[PDB]
């Protein structure tokens, strides 16, 4: 792997040769890489028309909706070419028939802009948009008729009329299945209650051709119907229609829906029940005025009323519904608050049944998630004794949702801080950091760190209950969000005192803080550690020091700052490579000028022999070669396997690079 | 600091 790997295929697709393109891949890299006009090699393989590179391109794991710096996709370059059988093989899998630029034409726009004839007909049968025109405001029917052909374009308005005659039969039925709901015959009613519901189960345009049929108002009559298999059936059409998007909540509370919601709450019936709370949660997962509406129909006092109802399964549907009420903003929170729910759930942690702990747990969690005056009564309500127990639960994901409800208590003021300080959170939460389990290890990590932003009192608190030698040995962990995390942990611990900062750093955390700056690119976190006493010429286990990274990914600013600070620039990893090696073989120019500038060997070789410009010349870095020969590289040094720089730049198809070493030798 | 919120259409 390398930027060197992924080079020539984007100039091997433009040319087309399967081979070349096959054994760039075959070691394995970057399917799709960068580009200056930000292409990929899918997307000039299907400009040229190679068949063969597109579809090897896709069957070892790459993206068929690349964008450009204009949002050109692969399918745009395919229908502006023409090319049919190159079409179908990107609408297999998974392609935006309908994908816009910045220019606002679609694949079928320019489909018609040249008048093409077969790739029109397999974008329409795949859902291609006629009607929807550009930015310039000119239709594929009518960019057809500027092209001066009208072959397809007939083609193109016949599946518009087709569209337009499909969308009025639709409105036709709806309309129809509406009118049924007002039927006396009770059978008519059920068979269109039923089949606007399931279509209300559909994507969320299909729910507003049911409003759009207007359904909603005669649904909300339906709620107050005697039948109760009637009445059912019309809840779970609301409860399916409230699972759209909040424009569709709106119109069901527009509707008036929510007075007889919270009426059927007092059902004894448990099946209408479950639905109206169905109705209600799907309600309440809307914006903060779509969950006030709920609020101020008076839904809070049932449901605090349902939490102690002997039937467990109602009691997990009224957890749900109070969850996502208290996910909205601190005004709906504390109307759940008042409403008395904190004593209620707090004596649900103690329940032996696991999915009403977790359902107790999600609506704790949300409560805590607004201002400290919520945050404390959570506190006040006793649930930090409760919580720091079910750290301890065999069950994960009760684990996981506990350590989000602290999470969520330790982001309030320093006096919220402590109290979970003071509940013994602490020894739990430094043992969860060896936990196998990756999202319990950053569930805890979030939770450390916002103890850790806390005053000097709730920072020396997390180094007593040793913290530091976990989150240092965190910071060499393969997922890079966790090294994050816990660098932003250390770095809150190193923001108090100067004793506590002195902490941190006789930890040896700087070793580790030093390699993840060298890698991320912010020099200024370089100079930072540096600062601080980071040794800049610590090796892994594996050789690489920080002037081996920043070489490697291509931070110029870290190489030069590393430098400075007397930094080995002929530094050997296990393999014998030095920065400089691994800057000409990235490709890398201004960094490999700024080592050759600081001493770097022009013609040290490796453990295998291999001096850096046989590196330059089988990657295609014209330039690099070039400087390199400069500073007096070697022209006829072999590696172990006799090869020359002159011998890998024709291996590697680089004839440029061939004919400047043939003639410097 | 980090106050995260959850919701769940069902």
């Amino acid at each position: 792997g390398g930027s060197c790997l992924g080079k020539k295929l984007l100039e091997a697709a433009r040319a087309g040769q399967d081979d070349e393109v096959r054994i760039l891949l075959a070691n394995g890299a970057d399917v799709n890489t960068a580009d200056e006009t930000g292409f990929t090699p899918l997307h000039l393989a299907a400009w040229e028309g190679h068949l063969g590179i597109v579809e090897v391109l896709l069957k070892n794991g790459a993206d068929v909706n690349a964008n450009d710096e204009r949002g050109h996709t692969p399918l745009h370059l395919a229908a502006y070419t023409g090319h049919l059988e190159i079409v179908e093989v990107l609408l297999k899998n998974g392609a935006g028939v309908n994908a816009t630029d910045v220019i606002g034409t679609a694949p079928l726009h320019l489909a018609a802009m040249w008048g093409h004839l077969e790739i029109v007909e397999v974008l329409l049968k795949n859902g291609a948009d006629p009607k929807a025109q550009d930015k310039f405001g000119k239709t594929p029917k009518d960019l057809a008729k500027d092209n001066g052909h009208e072959d397809v374009a007939k083609l193109i308005d016949k599946k518009a009329q087709e569209e337009e005659e499909e969308e009025e039969k639709k409105k036709k039925i709806l309309k129809d299945l509406v009118k049924k709901l007002s039927s006396p015959n009770e059978n008519e009613l059920q068979n269109a209650l039923w089949t606007l519901g399931n279509i209300a189960s559909g994507g969320n345009e299909q729910i507003q051709a049911v409003i759009d049929a207007g359904a909603l108002p005669a649904l909300v009559q339906l709620l107050s119907s005697p039948n109760e298999q009637i009445l059912q059936e019309a809840l779970w059409a609301l409860s399916n229609i409230a699972s759209g998007g909040n424009e569709q909540i709106q119109a069901v509370i527009d509707a008036g829906a929510l007075p007889a919601l919270v009426q059927l709450l007092s059902s004894p019936n448990e099946q209408i029940l479950q639905e109206a709370l169905w109705a209600l949660s799907n309600i309440a997962s809307g914006g903060n005025e779509q969950i006030q509406a709920v609020i101020d129909a008076g839904a809070l006092p049932a449901l605090v009323q349902l939490l102690s109802s002997p039937n467990e399964q109602i009691l997990q549907e009224a957890l749900w519904a109070l969850s996502n009420i208290a996910s909205g903003g601190n005004e709906q929170i504390q109307a759940v608050i008042d409403a008395g729910a904190l004593p209620a759930l707090v004596q649900l942690l103690s329940s032996p049944n696991e999915q009403i702990l977790q359902e107790a747990l999600w609506a704790l969690s949300n409560i805590a998630s607004g201002g400290n005056e919520q945050i404390q009564a959570v506190i006040d309500a006793g649930a930090l004794p409760a919580l720091v127990q079910l750290l301890s639960s065999p069950n994960e994901q009760i684990l996981q949702e506990a350590l989000w409800a602290l999470s969520n208590i330790a982001s309030g003021g320093n006096e919220q801080i402590q109290a979970v300080i003071d509940a013994g959170a602490l020894p739990a939460l430094v043992q969860l950091l060896s936990s196998p389990n990756e999202q319990i290890l950053q569930e805890a990590l979030w939770a450390l760190s916002n103890i850790a932003s806390g005053g000097n009192e709730q920072i020396q608190a997390v180094i007593d209950a040793g913290a530091l030698p976990a989150l240092v040995q965190l910071l060499s962990s393969p997922n890079e969000q966790i090294q994050d995390e816990a660098e932003k942990t250390l770095l809150n611990i190193a923001n108090g005192s100067e004793e506590q900062q002195k902490a941190v750093y006789d930890a040896g955390a700087l070793k580790y803080l030093l390699i993840i700056a060298a890698k991320r690119g912010f020099a200024d976190r370089v100079r930072l550690y540096l600062r601080l006493g980071a040794d800049q010429n610590t090796a892994d286990e594996t050789g690489f020091t920080p002037l081996h990274l920043a070489a490697w990914e291509g931070h110029l600013g870290i190489v030069e700052v590393l430098l400075k600070n007397g930094a080995d620039v002929n530094a050997n990893d296990e393999r014998g490579h030095t920065p400089l090696h691994l800057a000409a073989y990235t490709g890398h120019l201004e960094i490999v000028e700024v080592l050759l500038k600081n001493g770097a060997g022009v013609n040290a070789t490796d453990v295998i022999g291999t001096a850096p410009l046989h590196l330059a010349a089988m990657c295609g870095h014209l330039e690099i070669v070039e400087v390199l020969l400069k500073n007096g590289a070697d022209v006829n040094a072999q590696d172990k396997f006799g090869k020359t720089p002159f011998d890998l730049a024709i291996d590697n198809g680089n004839e440029d690079i061939a004919e400047v070493l043939q003639k410097a030798a | 600091k980090r106050k995260r919120k959850r919701k769940r259409k069902r």
